[PDB]
């Protein structure tokens, strides 16, 4: 499989940009990482400002951010895992758990994009 | 220190391009190869000027610029890098605006001081020539430089005619002067 | 002589996939899209609160018919 790359063009406070190549603009609410030395940060694709320029809300802390880091498409909305597992265990917004748990695993990953 | 001001309106990217080939001389080089893209836009008007849209690309806008210099080998040397600026700046759609008034600085560098000799309708062209005599005849024009003219036809004036150049005219027409009789007589 | 043929058969051709099943009389590129709205350039005809439909199957209508785009 080919993964799709972007260059952030712009931190504007708490809101990102990114600049992708033609033929590779995801669709809205199509979440995007960016990998800090920190840890990953998640991206949520809000608007399409045109020429293949797209304005994300940030997940985490857009401190940090050099202009023109490579971010990483993962093709779908943020994805959480549901069933029987994740009970009892504390979950924030993008599914990594932080009750030092260990991670979770569950045969299903669910977005959080439904009708 | 440049020539007449663009200031402002998007004459600036041809401003910056005046004065960038205005350090390394070739300015009428670069002047005749605008004439040239331009009337190569123009020889080709499906899609050399319908082709001038914002909803084409980055990559397409820089696809015809490249197509654009494959007609023509070396096209001058600054005015083939400039496109590819404003094809990355997408302001491609205000481009032959930039042709005029790259046109404008140009023959002001040479000082055709363009003016105009506004009537309702075309005249002969005796007085044509007394006129423009005139004025290459005055104060106006210092002379060592040159001065086009232009009659126009103009309904929404009653007659006469109107002289006109650096931003310095004189009206002695019909319609301003039914005016002023009218204004003093309607009091 | 042949090459102003070969720039417009290349340029008419280069964006075919564009340039045609086009011209705008009643199709139209989404220039930009945010918010549940989208900003359409072309569609030289349309009047105004006329359905239009996409590709990938959601109807909309046009409201704003400015200038530059829809």
């Amino acid at each position: 499989s080919t993964p799709i790359t972007g260059k952030v063009t712009a931190v504007i406070g708490a809101i990102v940009d990114v600049h992708f190549e033609q033929s590779e603009l995801p669709a809205i609410l199509n979440a995007l990482e960016i990998k800090t030395p920190q840890g990953k940060l998640v991206l949520e694709v809000a608007q399409h400002l045109g020429e293949n320029t797209v304005r994300t809300i940030a997940m985490d802390g857009t401190e940090g951010l050099v202009r023109g880091e490579k971010v990483l498409d993962t093709g779908g909305p943020i994805s959480v895992p549901v069933g029987r597992e994740t009970l009892g265990r504390i979950i924030n917004v993008i599914g990594e758990p932080i009750d030092e748990r260990g991670p979770i695993k569950s045969k299903l990953r669910k977005p959080i994009h439904a009708d | 220190p440049p020539p007449v001001r663009l200031f402002g309106v998007e004459g600036t990217y041809a401003t910056a391009l005046y004065q960038a080939a205005a350090k390394n001389s070739s300015i009428d080089a670069a002047f005749q190869s605008l004439q040239k893209v331009e009337s190569t836009v123009k020889k080709n008007p499906k899609l050399g000027h319908l082709l001038l849209n914002p909803a084409l690309s980055l990559k397409d806008r820089n696809s015809v610029i490249d197509a654009i210099v494959e007609t023509h080998k070396n096209l001058d040397g600054y005015v083939v890098n400039l496109l590819k600026v404003l094809s990355e700046n997408n302001r491609l759609g205000c481009f032959e605006k930039i042709a005029s008034d790259f046109g404008v600085l140009n023959d002001a560098h040479n000082g055709l001081l363009k003016g105009t000799v506004t009537s309702a309708e075309p005249l002969d062209p005796k007085s044509f020539k007394r006129i423009e005599k005139a004025l290459s005849a005055s104060k106006l024009v210092g002379q060592g430089k040159s001065l086009k003219l232009e009659n126009v036809v103009k309904p929404e004036i009653k007659g006469g005619l109107i002289v006109e150049l650096g931003d310095k005219t004189v009206d002695l027409s019909i319609s301003t002067k039914i005016q002023k009789l009218n204004k003093v007589l309607e009091d | 002589k042949a090459q102003p043929t070969e720039v417009s058969s290349i340029l008419e051709e280069r964006i075919k996939g564009v340039s045609d099943e086009a011209n705008l009389n009643e199709t139209g590129r989404v220039l930009a899209v945010g918010d549940g709205i989208a900003r359409v350039f072309g569609l030289n005809n349309i009047q105004a609160e006329e359905l239009v439909e996409f590709s990938s199957g959601v109807k909309g209508m046009a409201l704003n018919l400015e200038p530059g785009q829809v």
